[PDB]
């Protein structure tokens, strides 16, 4: 039960990762307000 | 996250000469884009000489260098009791993370002349020749020397597993942690030690250090100070720990690799000018503190592997002038079935009589100077029959002591046992008996005494010394068990 | 926030 | 050093093994015979 | 991917300077205009968009400015069952003449080290029907052997004698790496093991991969083709779970190759000449060699021993990665002794009472020790002579000697070199016979009647026969 | 003699005789000029017949130490810059001139207070958030310094920007966030 | 040219630091303006290393070094037998040439 929830685990957090892969100007924006945060 | 950078000149071999990180410090960990971490060794005018923890593949020509601001350290605590780690202290085992609290540097100074006091309360390892002819006590650097597959992994494994009767009980003073450093071994050899010693129970004690032989040589290099390190937090705090370096060798050897590719001078066998600079301020830091400073001490166990005996090498005369003596294990001793294969006439203990309790100094005594004499007339055996009968009665005590000094792999015994059977040898209780009987002998005797004779024991134990209540009572347990024997 | 994009979306995902 | 008269070689191993054959030779002869 | 230029042929080293593109280290290169496929293995970088490169073959008829390609993988050998019964040189292709191995998958010959908690702790002895190696220093089912000796004293014999034995007594995909040998040893074994049917070249039922880099090899070649073996074997473990066996001859060549390169990569030598990176890439080498919970791979290497020494940087740096060392000697070989094996320089990590039982470890422990007995004695006789001896000694000298007959032992493949049978003594027979002789059970016959034969029935029928006789 | 030694540091022969001319000129309170003649003198020897006439081995250092001379002559340079010509000539190292050169110019590139900055980022981005970036760098600066910016476009860090400003660097890019939170969730 | 011919850059001790040479290919035997041959050992960035195949007191710098295109060969064949030749084939028991028909490297 536990080498089933540990191989599993794996390979569902190398998945998540993977799968935003394949998923922007406010962030471009965001980065700029955060440099001037910076200070 | 504003980090001063540099980037990768040329790499090669686990050497990144690096451009810019204009204010990175000598010995500062730094951390490429790849995520592989490394030591700035050499602060050269153009470039900086940076040690590669890990595989410089992954390390390319251009690759960005962060600083960290920080000299390597190491998680410290009792938090690291039971867990295998590598040279960084990150848990190799699977066992979830090191929660420690306490970090210290790796590359700390040794305690001064002031915050210590001689080296008094004895070390037990559970070897009747080791406990006897060569003390160890805490605070000490005792060396255990010897040629390839001699023992001397035995050795250190029977002084961790002895601790377990001291770290059950309820005596603080007496607890010693465990921490086995091993140094470029094989990783299954160091798995099959961890399960030797989870068998004896012996793991809930003890810290593994592991930089193995496939891990880089920078790894191999830190391992013996993050093991220091883990141990000083010990020394420090009252407590007393013991660290085994296995080996000191191959750290040399990984010395020398990162030198020679970063260009330094060599010296005799290839080595840098400060390897013995290196071993030195390792082995310093073994020390006993006295109780303005908690009472606490770090021992040292430090091993070396000479090449057919040579201890005149290099790296072998450096440690053997830095310890405080040496355990020298012969591996003819070994096929003559001495085992432990200790040669008593080469090995020291310059701390000595100071680290024995007094009734195992009582018959220490008298069996080191029988053995001593046995030595000296031990050529004249193969002609034994036909020298005076003094001549002979030193060859038989002597050989009576020598089989007496014969001991099972894995099985340490207490001091009191020891105390007791080195009684019977050098009393004379052994001289009518035979010698292939005599490890016989020592095993029933022992059972005897440890089943219908436990008042004595620990008597003894209690006492530390044979008074002579405690001596007339084991004279007769003796010459009972030795007339009643077959 | 990518990755609190990331781990809400994909947990979501798994379940 | 146990066996460093016969491993350095020289005349002092050569004698040693040249006694140590006569000595066995003559002993399986005297061996053989008795069988 | 990446094209770049030699700018610089010195020996076996090649520089390779990229515009666009820096390879990583340990990539495969190969280069443009060329007959035969010639690959270089990129060792550095050295800055100015310039690498060093090691040349798996010659580098004759390398001219500046030839373009070079990136591959943009290490060295990439097919691995699979189709490579059983096959021969493929460093860089994987077929040297047999029998056509192109088509597996399905491809492995680099650059990995990482198994884990720790991937280490398996199980001991089990491997019984090799050699009496000495079973008696004194056991092998171990999955564990590292490694054969130590000079030039001449019987690492391929043995090693081929373990080959017959175990591997056509083994179901588990043997794997042979020849790694800087005799070419005519490569072609000796490849027809003794087609003529055995361990290798079949119709009805692909083959159980050994072949893999060679031989003496004629550029050092790039020589110190690869360890690794191209190793992977074969690699697949075979993990991606088969399969037992492998994996004999390597001689692995000191490895060794030797990086030095070969070693002043010309621009290091300063180490002691005795050797590369400064020797133990850190023997370990990188050697730690892949190993058990894992994923499969068992059991590996037999032959480890030269320059000129008899044992205490050369690279012998020595071997001994800590073996789990039974066999040690053969020059001073046995000549008394006639075969095997060579030495008594008192062999060891085994499984000669442990708790392991091999209390009766086999008392009577390796009594073996040795009436050698080592013997050894001491031999100073008394050549000072007294012999008939000045104790009684006692006499008969420990006597014992000794009918004990070093005994460890030797007819070989199945010395057949030519002795004109003697084959024996395969069982283990039983190996711990009784001994025994027996410790015990003076046999005080009366000869020490001629033990000299290479099998069981102790076979020491009494030849001593009665030689009786008969005269 | 003690030297005027620049705020940057080269190393090597480029640097040496980067030193030298730097702290030469600025005794002299020249080092503009010095400059625009190195720029000149460097354009001047990538010519083709020049620069196979310098960089040939065969030739004789008197005869190429003279055309040397007289092609300095042909353009009325500074005696410092003629002076560093000769010593160039002189001493055998007229191949490393451009790099000594460039060495030069790269010491002047901070001595006018210009700072390099590079922003890399995954598609190429337009100039208002350029000029917002200007402007919120050029506080990251000490008294009067000028921003240098490359905006570079590697499409691989697949969002985030890149920061680095002179030898600081910012890591804002999306692909170290998505793998620094997927080793956390590892570890 | 600088492709099919170099100039010696410096000579001493029978080695030939070559100027040009671009096309050389490694052990390749190239022949000096003397009449010596060479063969090409290290081909660097700057120069070519030329092994003299005999006395370097007659290359000086500035020598011409020309290529054979041909990596170092010697004859081969029966005609051999009978003959004292040198390291190179040529015969040297004073009966004239060889008549060899294959070269082999
Ligand atoms: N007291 C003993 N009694 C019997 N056997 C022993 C004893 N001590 C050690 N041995 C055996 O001798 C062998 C070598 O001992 P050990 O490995 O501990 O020494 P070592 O010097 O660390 O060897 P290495 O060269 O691999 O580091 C082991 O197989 C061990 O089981
Ligand atoms: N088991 C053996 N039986 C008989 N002769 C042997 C044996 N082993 C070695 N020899 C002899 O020693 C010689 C060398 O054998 P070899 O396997 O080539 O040793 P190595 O591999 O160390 O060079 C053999 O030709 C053979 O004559
Ligand atoms: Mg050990
Ligand atoms: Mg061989």
């Amino acid at each position: 039960q536990n080498m089933m929830r540990r191989k599993e685990q794996e390979h569902m957090i190398n998945w998540v990762e993977k799968h935003v892969v394949q998923s922007t100007i406010a962030k471009c924006i965001a980065d700029l307000k955060l440099l001037a945060k910076k200070a | 996250d504003l980090e001063e950078t540099g980037r990768v000149l040329s790499i090669g071999d686990g050497i990144a000469r690096v451009h810019g990180l204009r204010n990175v410090q000598a010995e500062e960990m730094v951390e490429f884009s790849s995520g592989l971490k490394g030591m700035s060794l050499n602060l050269e005018p153009d470039n900086v000489g940076v040690v590669v923890f890990g595989n410089d593949k992954l390390i390319k020509e251009g690759d960005i260098v962060k600083r960290t601001g920080a000299i390597v350290d190491v998680p410290v605590g009792e938090e690291l009791l039971g867990r295998v780690v590598d040279a960084l202290g990150n848990a190799i085992d699977g066992k979830g993370p090191i929660g420690s609290k306490t970090r210290r540097r790796v590359g700390l100074k040794a305690p001064g002349i002031i915050p210590r006091i001689s080296v008094r309360e004895p070390m037990q390892t559970g070897i009747k020749a080791v406990d006897s002819l060569v003390p160890i006590g805490r605070g000490q650097r005792e060396l255990i020397i010897g040629d390839r597959q001699t023992g001397k992994t035995s050795i250190a494994i029977d002084t961790i597993i002895n601790q377990k009767r001291f770290n059950d009980g309820s005596d603080e003073k007496k607890k010693l942690y465990c921490i086995y450093v091993a140094i470029g071994q094989k990783r299954s050899t160091v798995a099959q030690l961890v399960k030797r010693l989870t068998d004896a129970d012996a793991m809930k004690y003890t810290i593994v250090v592991s930089a193995t032989a496939s891990d880089a040589a920078p790894l191999q290099y830190l391992a013996p100070y993050s093991g220091c390190s883990m141990g000083e937090y010990f020394r420090d705090n009252g407590k007393h720990a013991l660290i085994i370096y296995d080996d000191l060798s191959k750290q040399a050897v990984a010395y020398r690799q990162m030198s020679l590719l970063l260009r330094r001078p060599p010296g005799r066998e290839a080595y840098p000018g400060d390897v013995f600079y290196l071993h030195s301020r390792l082995l310093e830091r073994a020390a006993k503190m006295n109780d303005a400073f908690g009472g606490g001490s770090l021992t040292a166990l430090p091993v070396i592997e000479t090449q057919a005996g040579d201890v005149s090498a290099y790296i072998p005369t450096n440690v053997i002038s830095i310890t405080d003596g040496q355990i020298f294990l012969e591996t003819e001793l070994f096929y003559k079935g001495i085992r432990p294969a200790i040669n008593v006439g080469l090995s020291v203990s310059r701390v000595g009589s100071a680290a024995q309790t007094r009734a195992m100094k009582q018959v220490a005594g008298t069996m080191k100077l029988e053995l001593a004499q046995y030595r000296e007339v031990a050529a004249f055996a193969q002609f034994g029959s036909d020298l005076d009968a003094a001549t002979q009665q030193l060859l038989s005590r002597g050989v009576r002591l020598t089989e007496l000094l014969k001991q099972g792999q894995y099985s340490p015994m207490a001091i009191e046992e020891q105390v007791a059977v080195i009684y019977a040898g050098v009393r004379g209780y052994l001289d009518k008996l035979e010698p292939s009987k005599i490890t016989k002998f020592e095993n029933a005797f022992l059972s005897h005494v440890v089943s219908q004779h436990q008042a004595l024991l620990g008597t003894i134990r209690a006492d530390g010394k044979i008074s002579e209540q405690s001596d007339a009572k084991l004279k007769e347990i003796v010459t009972n068990f030795l007339a009643g024997f077959e | 926030q990518k990755l609190f994009v990331d781990k809400i979306r994909e947990y979501k995902s798994k379940r | 050093g146990a066996g460093s008269i016969r491993e350095a070689g020289g005349a002092f191993g050569k004698r040693e093994q040249a006694e140590e054959e006569r000595y066995f030779r003559a002993q399986s002869r005297e061996q053989l015979a008795a069988l | 991917a990446a094209t770049g230029r030699i700018v610089a042929v010195i020996g076996a080293v090649v520089d390779v300077q990229f515009d666009e593109g820096l390879p990583p280290i340990l990539n495969a290169l190969e280069v443009q205009g060329r007959e035969t496929r010639l690959v270089l293995e990129v060792a550095q970088h050295l800055g100015e968009s310039t690498v060093r490169t090691i040349a798996m073959d010659g580098t004759e008829g390398l001219v500046r400015g030839q373009k070079v390609l990136d591959s943009g993988a290490p060295i990439k050998i097919p691995v699979g069952p189709e490579t059983l019964g096959r021969i493929m040189n460093v860089i994987g292709e077929p040297i047999d003449e029998r056509g192109p191995i088509k597996t399905k998958q491809f492995a680099p010959i650059h990995a990482e080290a198994p884990e720790f908690m991937e280490m398996s702790v199980e001991q089990e002895i491997l019984v090799t029907g050699i009496k000495v190696v079973d008696l004194l220093a056991p092998y171990a089912k999955g564990g590292k052997i490694g054969l130590f000796g000079g030039a001449g004293v019987g690492k391929t014999v043995l090693i081929m004698e373990l080959i017959n034995n175990v591997a056509k007594a083994h179901g588990g995909y043997s794997v042979f790496a020849g790694v800087g040998e005799r070419t005519r040893e490569g072609n000796d074994l490849y027809h003794e093991m087609i003529e055995s049917g361990v290798i079949n070249l119709k009805d692909a039922t083959s159980k050994v991969a072949l893999v060679y880099g031989q003496m004629n090899e550029p050092p790039g070649a020589r110190a690869r083709v360890a690794l191209t073996g190793l992977t074969v074997a690699e697949y075979f473990r993990d991606q088969e779970g399969q037992d492998v066996l994996l004999f390597i001859d001689n692995i000191f060549r490895f060794t030797q190759a990086g030095s070969e390169v070693s002043a010309l990569l621009g290091r300063i030598p180490s002691a005795v000449g050797y590369q400064p990176t020797l133990a850190t890439d023997m370990g990188t080498m050697q730690e892949r060699i190993t058990t894992t919970k994923k499969g068992s791979i059991t590996s037999v290497q032959a480890i030269y021993v320059p000129a008899d020494d044992l205490t050369d940087p690279a012998p020595a740096t071997t001994f800590a990665h073996l789990d039974a060392t066999t040690v053969l000697s020059r001073a046995i070989a000549e008394l006639g002794i075969y095997p060579a094996v030495d008594p008192l320089d062999s060891t085994s990590r499984i000669m442990d009472p708790n392991i091999v039982g209390s009766e086999h470890y008392d009577v390796a422990r009594g073996v040795q020790k009436i050698l080592q007995d013997y050894k001491s004695l031999q100073d008394i006789i050549a000072i007294l002579g012999m008939d000045e001896l104790s009684e006692e000694d006499k008969l420990t000298v006597s014992r000794a000697r009918k004990i070093q007959r005994f460890l030797s032992q007819p070989f199945q493949v010395a057949e030519v070199f002795t004109g003697h049978m084959g024996k395969l003594v069982p283990l039983k027979e190996t711990i009784k016979g001994f025994q027996q002789i410790l015990a003076g059970e046999y005080d009366h016959l000869p020490e001629q009647a033990f000299y290479m034969v099998g069981p102790i029935e076979e020491a009494v029928a030849k001593a009665d026969k030689l009786a008969e006789e005269h | 003699a003690k030297l005027v030694r620049p705020p940057v540091q080269v190393y090597g022969i480029e640097g040496r005789y980067a030193t030298a001319l730097y702290s030469a000129a600025s005794k002299q309170n020249k080092l503009e000029q010095v400059e625009k003649e190195l720029l000149r003198v460097a354009q001047i020897l990538k010519e083709p017949k020049v620069a196979a006439s310098v960089l040939n081995p065969y030739v004789k250092r008197s005869i190429k130490v003279k055309s040397l001379n007289d092609i300095t002559a042909k353009e009325r340079f500074s005696p410092l810059t003629t002076n560093l010509i000769n010593l160039l000539a002189e001493n055998g190292r007229l191949s490393n001139t451009q790099g000594v050169v460039s060495a030069f110019s790269t010491m002047m590139s901070v001595h006018r207070g210009e700072v390099p900055c590079t922003v890399t980022s995954a598609s190429p981005l337009e100039e208002a958030t350029l000029s917002e970036l200007k402007t919120v760098l050029k506080s990251f600066l000490s008294q009067g310094q000028v921003l240098k910016l490359e905006a570079k476009t590697d499409p691989s860090i697949l969002g985030g920007m890149i920061v680095r400003i002179g030898e600081k660097y910012v890591d804002m890019s999306v692909k170290t966030k998505i793998q620094k939170l997927g080793r956390a969730m590892r570890e």
